[PDB]
């Protein structure tokens, strides 16, 4: 905080803006920045929209710099604020921090109201996002990697059928090793997921909720992406698959042969993908 | 739009001359669908609601610890400044084999301000930035 204060007091002109991102559960550093900038600045602000809401009251703090005297004045303000943070004190007020706490509790309740909404209301909220005009100053939608592997609902299901046909034929031409087949089937699972979120339009919402549940669960089974018998109805040569491998072995190959664990950030990436899928960023 | 409305986005002005007293949600990542490198400048979109930030043109613009420059991209779109300064926690061990380049914010390279810089287009206040 001393370094930030010295940089801001040397660099910023009069009437300038100092924007600092900060938490609020770190109260000591918050009161210390209040101590270091409040004699320096003429204005104060706290602002935080819904995106910062984790459960710890993150916010921006905006000071407007007035006049600053000289290096004697800089040393005196820094030393006096260090003295005040030493003596368990700050320039922050009581009614100000209680209204601050009220605004944060209202923000947390409203974020819980938005996130726990029904799934058609989730669709209504996702279609009305401000990502269109302001954020697209060169901002690109977070597209999955198979979105760059396509040239062009039910034809997407035909593509998925052809893909799983090719992958099971790769499994057949493998033995005509175990973790390597699991690797190939996990990559197949991941690409089925990416093609599925390509297929997630703003109309079919059951698949939206199911894919969101698969992401939130942590793992993904191929039994959930398409059923065994439903795919074999939608397949091409199911009798060859039943003759060579069979429903027992292919049932082993769908769920437990490709149990794809994710990381945190991979789950984040696919939730961003589902959000873009609802916003109409994959079907044009 | 509802995440930046009134019961979420507030503008709490601070008390100035007070005396010295002595005292896991993965669902919200559905909204963060723009930006492949960073996803953390929706928070900075609230800063354009402040008029005093937008009334701060004709000067320098110090940016500290971005790492992706998307906040810097947005704000230098909507509030142009003459010379842009840029800082990031950057150890020099991070380089690839046989390469040599310092802190490069990924999305700021893709920004419209930077493409107006390389093409030397004047900004919306009518000057070439740096």
């Amino acid at each position: 905080a001393t370094n930030l204060s010295l940089i801001a007091m040397h660099s910023v002109r009069e009437g300038g803006v100092v924007i600092v991102k900060i938490l609020y559960s770190m109260g000591y550093y918050f009161h210390l920045l209040v101590n270091l900038f409040t004699p320096c600045s003429v204005k104060g602000y706290v602002l935080s929209n819904g995106y910062a809401c984790r459960g710890d009251m993150e916010c921006y703090v905006v000071f407007v710099m007035g006049y600053l005297g000289g290096p004697t004045f800089v040393n005196e303000v820094v030393r006096m604020a260090k003295t005040l943070i030493q003596r368990h004190g700050t320039l922050l007020a009581k009614s100000d921090e209680t209204a601050l706490m009220a605004l944060f509790t209202s923000q947390k309740q409203r974020v819980d109201n938005i996130l726990s909404s029904p799934l058609p209301r989730l669709a209504k909220l996702l279609r009305r996002n401000i990502d269109t005009a302001l954020i697209e100053a060169g901002g690109q939608p977070v597209r999955p990697f198979c979105a760059e592997s396509l040239v062009n609902i039910t034809q997407t299901t035909q593509v998925i059928a052809s893909h799983i046909d090719t992958v099971i034929r790769s499994v057949i031409y493998m033995e005509a090793i175990d973790g390597k087949k699991r690797t190939s089937l996990k990559q197949c699972t991941r690409q089925i997921l990416e093609v599925t979120i390509l297929g997630l339009g703003p109309e079919d919402l059951n698949r939206v909720g199911d894919i969101i549940s698969l992401i939130l669960r942590g793992t993904i089974s191929l039994e959930d992406l398409i059923p065994l018998r439903t795919y074999l109805k939608m397949s091409t040569c199911p009798k060859y698959l039943k003759s060579v491998l069979g429903l027992t072995k292919l049932r082993e190959m769908f769920s437990d042969g490709s149990m794809l664990y994710l990381t945190r950030a991979q789950q984040k990436f696919y939730m961003k993908t589902v959000g873009n899928a609802v916003k109409g960023y994959y079907n044009s | 739009d509802q995440l930046t409305m009134k019961p979420a986005a507030f503008l709490h002005e601070l008390d100035l001359s007070a005396p010295a007293r002595y005292d896991d949600q993965l669902v919200r990542y559905l909204f963060r669908g723009v930006g492949t490198a960073s996803s953390s400048w929706y928070k900075a979109s609230h800063l354009l609601s402040v008029p005093e930030i937008r009334c701060a043109r004709h000067g320098n613009s110090l940016y500290l610890a971005e790492g992706s420059g998307a906040i810097m991209s947005l704000l230098e779109l909507h509030i142009p400044h003459e010379t842009i300064y840029y800082n990031t926690l950057f150890s020099n061990e991070m380089n690839p084999p046989q390469r040599h380049f310092g802190p490069t914010p990924t999305q700021f390279l893709n920004s419209v301000v930077y493409r107006n810089l390389q093409a030397e287009v004047p900004c919306k206040d009518g000057f070439v930035q740096e």
